[PDB]
């Protein structure tokens, strides 16, 4: 086993999984009462509806599912892509660790966008309509699929803070920006979470999403020498462009005109109505600090656009 | 490691933290919803209502009352009599955002009982509650 | 300037200290309404009556006469205690060292046991009656007496931690022994006094102060050779032997006995009837881990025996 | 340095000294909840008697403050409005309660329901006022 759990790292999360998984459905309760739905499952449903309520087990989701994304991440890197980069041939310690770190990037950003795509098509904010993030403010209660893709993202991008905290791998020089990227997005899946905005983060982590998954494609192939690499990066503009600065400024622009407008206003500490013209400066400042940080990015990608040039 | 439980330790403090001010306003709202409004009748004796807007509810005003009537107020010093009086012309959500509020929806005579009679000239009808 | 400042480090807490009595004094209030009086004299006294309440005011007045301890401690040592041991013809500049300490504690210990057993005096705790630590229990207001005998001892013990905390002289054997010591009479005078046991922690401190203070004497006359170190130290065992175990343990006892039989016992955070089954561990063991300390130290003084 | 070894034992001392002034102001002001255990008597399917327990330091005023607590926590008005009395007893003292298991009769109860059911609070309020949230 101990030599199995040093060359195959996911093997020890991978037991706890089937451990637990086994123990939740060999108990034949495989509800809300079961100790381990605690863990494998999505808690507080509003009886039958599909509708879930939060709480202290929603914790219990992320850490269990910190734990299947640690088998996930490490499973993919042993078995799957880290073959795929011999089979490529790259031929490089620096440079095949690197395009690791960008081909996970593809898997779960390529998943996680179009799950994202898939729950906001079913949902009023489709093709990110800023209105519905307010009118029904606060959303007290989730979806099936909004909690899921909440806490899986806040499962997700816990276990990637967790392993970067942990150091495992000698740090490089933009661990900067990756620890920033992780606390950042991190501190705002919780916040938009706790506080009910789950209908305006879900827009702005899609935005988030989607131009990852072409950033980590494009630097892929950056990595790796084709045609198509002007041409995914060429993608990645129109995406970055349109999904972190146009749908960004208009879901930046409907907190100026529309957290006012659309829903309640009036702030209400007892039934959580915290959508007022205190939360107005805090939601701005934070959804403005993301898109000057996508500014900056954005100057990135135009002077390095300007070298691809 | 330990570098990570601090991390994990400070982030599940930012998620308690955050998760009792969300239920200490819920539970607390009155605070910070309902002023306290305080008429000085005679004596120990004052007339009590609360004021404020949209969320300052019945509730809260009835809340916000209760609190300065057993906080304002010591029995174990002097035993206290008190009244609440529900407004009958208002829903419980009346107050609007604006100053320009009408009756509230909850009002108190409470003093000491050394003025327990000016208390149920004041109180009238209205239930006398002792503390 | 700084060379006046520096020969006589007493200049330096003189003004705050002038400047505050002047401004008080000068300004026709002199009464609770004025800013200084918070600071200068004892807030929160009650109509007419002797007794004083608590709050922060007591934080403020403890605070200004932190720098009056601070410039009585001061001025004392450079005006009177280092001419004392150089006009007493002292070899050893290390021993002088100590017996600026010791010279201090017989003067502070030796106004503050006649101050403590004054107040005691004046009060029905005297012949360290353990049925008035209780009768009156809790005792939320203290008289003038009292209040300026807990605030005045929780400042002065305060500016001592402090300039042991600041390390005026790092190197000291006992620094560690000090520390606690230091800590331990601040903690005792601030719990005693915030938890309304004011009436309890003075026989407590009372027995303190008047062994330290006959501690301190035998001490100096240790370091300035002399016959009568012996007697007066041989005093300090008797009065020791009564003061720290003989009214300690009484005091124990009555922790174990006249806690639960004299006073309220009923636990009432709507009254602050804090004297219950609770703080009955509480408080024994406070003052058991008090008595166990001066078991040891008995067992010291024994050794030096 | 020295001197910031003075501000931390001055910061840690003065945090202790108010963090028992705290201890000992928001006990005494949330004493209702040390000393009065809220004794909840369903009655139908929203309306409960309501009622609290406790030794002697369950005043009337804990009583009636424990029971609003309920009231005002145990039911939300946003919700659906709520209808709720208290009703005082008045043959026994503000200080009532005794020390053991055996204490008689609460010095307040009240009957709170939703307005489902306030047809049925009124009929256990026995021409008690009736209150509204
Ligand atoms: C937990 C809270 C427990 C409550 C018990 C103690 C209260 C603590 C003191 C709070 C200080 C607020 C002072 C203003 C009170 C007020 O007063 O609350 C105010 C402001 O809220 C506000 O700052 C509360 C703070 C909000 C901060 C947001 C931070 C975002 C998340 C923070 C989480 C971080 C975790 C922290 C860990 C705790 C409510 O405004 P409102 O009553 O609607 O305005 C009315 C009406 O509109 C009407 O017009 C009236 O006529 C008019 O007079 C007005 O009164
Ligand atoms: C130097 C010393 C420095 C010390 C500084 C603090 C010292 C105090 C530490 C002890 C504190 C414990 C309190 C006493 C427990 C009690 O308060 O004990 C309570 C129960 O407390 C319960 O809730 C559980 C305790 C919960 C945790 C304890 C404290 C919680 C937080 C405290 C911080 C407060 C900050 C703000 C508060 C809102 C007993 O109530 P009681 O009157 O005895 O009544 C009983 C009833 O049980 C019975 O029904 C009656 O029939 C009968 O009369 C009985 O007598
Ligand atoms: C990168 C993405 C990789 C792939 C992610 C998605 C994979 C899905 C499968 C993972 C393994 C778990 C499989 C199912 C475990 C047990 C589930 C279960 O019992 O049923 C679903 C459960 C509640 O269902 P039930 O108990 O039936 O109650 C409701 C109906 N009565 O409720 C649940 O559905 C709880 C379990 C959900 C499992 C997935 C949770 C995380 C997915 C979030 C989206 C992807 C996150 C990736 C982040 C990268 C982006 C930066
Ligand atoms: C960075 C490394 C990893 C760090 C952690 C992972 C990052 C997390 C990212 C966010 C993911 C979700 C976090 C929030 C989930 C739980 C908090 C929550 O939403 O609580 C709300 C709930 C009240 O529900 P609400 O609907 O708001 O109003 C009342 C309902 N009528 O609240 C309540 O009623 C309960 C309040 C809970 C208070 C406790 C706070 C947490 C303390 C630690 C508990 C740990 C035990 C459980 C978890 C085990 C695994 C660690
Ligand atoms: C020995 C060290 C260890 C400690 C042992 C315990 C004893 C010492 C305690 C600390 C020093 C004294 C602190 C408190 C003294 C002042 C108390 C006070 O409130 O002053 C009363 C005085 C009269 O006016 P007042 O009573 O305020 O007005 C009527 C309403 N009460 O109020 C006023 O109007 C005047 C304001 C007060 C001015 C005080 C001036 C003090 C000058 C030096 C005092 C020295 C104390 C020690 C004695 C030996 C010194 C060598
Ligand atoms: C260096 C000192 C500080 C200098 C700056 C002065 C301002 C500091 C402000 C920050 C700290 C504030 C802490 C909270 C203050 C207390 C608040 C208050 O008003 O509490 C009320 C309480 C009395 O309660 P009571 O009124 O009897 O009860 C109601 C009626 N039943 O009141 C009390 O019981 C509180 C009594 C406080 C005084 C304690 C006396 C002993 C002090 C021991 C010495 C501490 C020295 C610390 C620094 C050196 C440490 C080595
Ligand atoms: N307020
Ligand atoms: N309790």
């Amino acid at each position: 086993y101990r030599e199995m759990n040093y060359r195959h790292s996911w093997l020890t999360p991978f037991f706890i999984l089937v451990c637990v998984y086994s123990a939740y459905f060999l108990s034949g309760n495989r509800t809300e009462s079961n100790p381990l739905h605690m863990f494998v499952a999505i808690s507080y449903q509003v009886d039958g509806t599909d509708s879930y309520a939060k709480g202290i087990k929603d914790l219990s989701f992320v850490f269990f599912y910190m734990i299947f994304f640690t088998f996930l991440r490490e499973f993919l890197m042993d078995v799957v892509i880290r073959p795929f980069t011999v089979y490529l041939n790259v031929t490089s310690e620096h440079r095949q660790k690197r395009m690791l770190e960008q081909m996970y990037a593809i898997f779960y950003c390529g998943v996680s966008g179009p799950f994202g795509l898939y729950i906001m098509y079913h949902s009023d904010l489709w093709l990110f309509k800023t209105k519905p993030m307010y009118r029904t403010y606060p959303v007290i209660t989730n979806p099936f699929l909004f909690k899921i893709f909440y806490l899986g993202q806040a499962a997700f991008w816990a276990q990637q803070a967790c392993v970067l905290v942990l150091q495992l791998e000698k740090p490089r020089k933009d661990y900067k920006e990756l620890v920033f990227h992780h606390i950042v997005t991190l501190l705002l899946i919780w916040s938009s979470y706790v506080f009910h905005f789950t209908k305006m983060g879900l827009a702005i982590y899609i935005t988030m999403d989607v131009s990852d998954f072409f950033l980590s494609l494009s630097k892929t192939l950056n990595y790796l020498n084709s045609v198509f690499t002007p041409f995914v990066f060429g993608l990645f503009v129109f995406f970055w462009i349109y999904l972190r600065h146009v749908v960004n400024i208009r879901i930046l622009w409907s907190v100026l005109t529309e957290f006012r407008h659309e829903g309640n206003y009036v702030l209400n500490f007892a039934t959580q109505q915290y959508k007022c013209w205190i939360s107005l400066p805090i939601v701005f400042v934070l959804i403005a600090a993301l898109q000057l940080v996508n500014l900056y990015w954005l100057f990135l990608i135009l002077r390095i656009l300007y070298r691809l040039i | 490691i330990f570098n990570l439980f601090r991390v994990c330790f400070i982030s599940l403090l930012l998620i308690a933290a955050v998760e009792y001010f969300k239920y200490g306003t819920r539970i607390n709202y009155e605070w910070f919803h309902c002023t306290p409004i305080k008429e000085p009748q005679s004596g120990s004796v004052i007339k009590l209502w609360a004021r404020g807007g949209p969320s300052c509810d019945k509730r809260g005003e009835y809340k916000t009352i209760v609190k300065r009537i057993t906080r304002d107020y010591e029995p174990n010093d002097e035993h206290l009599s008190f009244c609440i009086i529900e407004n009958d012309n208002v829903p419980p959500v009346h107050y609007p955002i604006h100053e320009d509020k009408g009756e509230p929806g909850y009002v108190a005579y409470v003093g000491y009982d050394t003025d327990s009679e000016l208390v149920q000239e004041l109180c009238a009808d209205s239930t006398i509650y002792h503390m | 300037f700084r060379e006046i400042s520096y020969r006589h480090a007493w200049i330096a807490p003189l003004m705050i200290l002038i400047a505050v009595y002047s401004a008080y004094f000068t300004s026709g209030n002199t009464t609770k309404t004025n800013v200084l009086h918070r600071f200068v004299a004892v807030s929160y006294q009650i109509g007419d009556t002797n007794a004083y309440g608590k709050g922060i005011n007591d934080l403020c007045f403890v605070f200004y006469y932190m720098i009056f301890f601070t410039f009585l401690r001061e001025f004392l040592m450079d005006v009177v205690i280092r001419p004392f041991a150089i006009r007493l013809h002292v070899t050893s500049k290390h021993r002088i060292k100590r017996i600026m300490e010791q010279m201090y504690a017989i003067f502070y210990t030796g106004v503050s046991g006649p101050f403590g057993i004054y107040c005691m005096y004046h009060s029905d705790l005297w012949f360290f009656n353990t049925k008035a630590m209780y009768r009156t229990y809790p005792d939320f207001t203290n008289p003038f007496l009292f209040k300026v005998f807990y605030l005045g001892q929780a400042a002065f013990w305060a500016q001592q931690a402090c300039i042991l905390v600041l390390q005026l002289e790092k190197p000291r054997k006992d620094h560690n022994e000090l520390t606690f010591h230091h800590i331990v009479t601040l903690l005792l005078i601030w719990s005693s006094y915030v938890f309304h046991f004011t009436k309890m922690g003075l026989p407590i401190y009372i027995t303190m102060d008047v062994s330290d203070f006959l501690l301190s004497f035998s001490k100096t006359l240790n370091y300035l050779d002399s016959g009568l170190a012996f007697f007066s130290f041989a005093i300090f065992v008797v009065a020791w032997i009564y003061l720290r175990h003989y009214i300690n343990l009484k005091i124990l006892w009555s922790v174990l006995t006249q806690f639960r039989t004299e006073g309220n016992y009923v636990l009432n955070f709507a009254t602050q009837q804090y004297k219950c089954w609770i703080s009955l561990p509480i408080v024994f063991v406070l003052i058991g881990a008090l008595q166990l300390v001066n078991l040891y130290w008995l067992f010291l003084i024994f050794r030096v025996l």
